[PDB]
């Protein structure tokens, strides 16, 4: 099923791909199998323009991490760090903050990235 | 543990450089005053 | 029990009911001849050390270290109690002697570091840092010495990120937050190094670092 996915992402059919992808969320036997499916299932979302329904897919990408006592994976180093982004243009800077910190164990960019994240939503905290 | 040394306070240019203003004029002030005395 | 319960109570944390621990070290003492155990005379070290009476600490932990050099659980406070004082040629010789007695524990790595930073040599204290880090992940001094290394070497974008890793990886140590708020001072952001010196005053209510900061 997670292939079918990427053939319709490919082929610009972003409308087909979402219900393949759901499909094989449900298939998958573990929860934590389903870390890669959350995050490029959320930049469909993106793509079709509505931030607010790709927020919940972001926020189970994001506690999957916490549900695997902090598994650090380099799918949710990006998902942190676009979570917190948004998170600054919705003027909530205190949950944003934690994000940050929670993502400083990444890659170099990653890590500067949510560095200077840190500090602009540390002022305004 | 290692104790790290304390930060410490530093004389500033700005602050020096506003008394050295503050005292330039305090000076001036008087040299008019004994002209007119 | 009689001196089983003393004898536990004495090795708890220090920071608070201090007087306790002082008058088990007296119970300890006497009716029991136990002012000679090495525990004690640690105990009395660390109290010593607590309160920055560094002084104290030299004169008790050498009267003790002639006795034996080599308690692996005496040793941090006697290097930390040196450094303060800053001499060099104790520290050297003790150190040098570690190198070849321990190799490949961490203690000596870090003596030999705390030397080279006490010499300002910041370069080698990094590498001699990093090398006690690896040796004993579970070796706070080792995180703290090396993000002190970082802050003294000139840059300090790294060591923010140094301090708050330690912060993070020894929860409930007041030290390593009071060093990141000293590096947020050392930044000009003010409003949330007032949060990390009211939690680590919290628990330090005297101590000359805490009301200096």
């Amino acid at each position: 099923w997670q292939v079918l996915g990427e053939c319709y992402s490919k082929t610009g059919n972003k409308v087909e791909a979402i219900k393949c992808y759901k499909r094989s969320i449900k298939a998958s036997q573990t929860v934590d199998q389903n870390t890669s499916i959350y995050y490029r299932l959320a930049q469909l979302y993106e793509e079709l323009e509505d931030l607010q329904e790709c927020k919940k897919f972001m926020m189970k990408c994001v506690d999957v991490e916490e549900l695997l006592e902090g598994i650090v994976t380099d799918e949710t180093v990006k998902a942190r760090l676009w979570l917190a982004i948004f998170e600054i243009k919705a003027g909530n800077y205190q949950l944003a903050y934690d994000y940050a910190m929670g993502v400083s164990s990444g890659t170099s960019q990653e890590i500067e990235e949510a560095r200077m994240l840190a500090r602009e939503c540390r002022r305004h905290m | 543990m290692i104790r790290r040394a304390p930060t410490t306070l530093q004389l500033s240019h700005d602050d020096v450089t506003s008394l050295i203003d503050d005292l330039n004029e305090q000076k001036l002030k008087q040299q008019l005053n004994i002209e007119k005395t | 029990k009689e001196i089983m319960k003393n004898l536990y109570k004495i090795n708890l944390s220090k920071y608070i009911n201090t007087e306790d621990i002082t008058k088990s070290n007296e119970i300890l003492a006497k009716d029991y001849k136990l002012a000679d155990n090495v525990d004690v005379v640690r105990s009395k070290v660390d109290i010593c050390y607590t309160q920055c009476k560094f002084n104290e600490c030299l004169e008790l932990c050498e009267t003790v270290l002639e006795n034996d050099e080599f308690n692996t659980n005496i040793l941090p406070a006697y290097i930390g109690c040196l450094y303060e004082l800053s001499n060099k040629n104790k520290l050297f010789l003790l150190s040098h002697r570690l190198a070849e007695t321990f190799p490949k524990s961490a203690i000596t790595w870090f003596s030999v570091a705390t030397y080279y930073m006490s010499l300002d040599r910041i370069s080698e204290a990094q590498k001699y840092y990093s090398k006690s880090s690896i040796l004993d992940p579970s070796f706070a001094a080792a995180w703290l010495g090396f993000a002190h290394t970082y802050a003294l070497e000139g840059e300090q974008d790294q060591a923010l990120t140094a301090y708050s890793t330690a912060s993070r990886f020894f929860p409930g140590m007041h030290l390593p937050k009071l060093f990141l708020g000293m590096q947020f001072m050392a930044m000009n952001s003010l409003n949330l190094a007032e949060s990390y010196f009211v939690l680590a005053y919290d628990i330090c209510p005297n101590d000359p670092l805490v009301l200096n900061e």
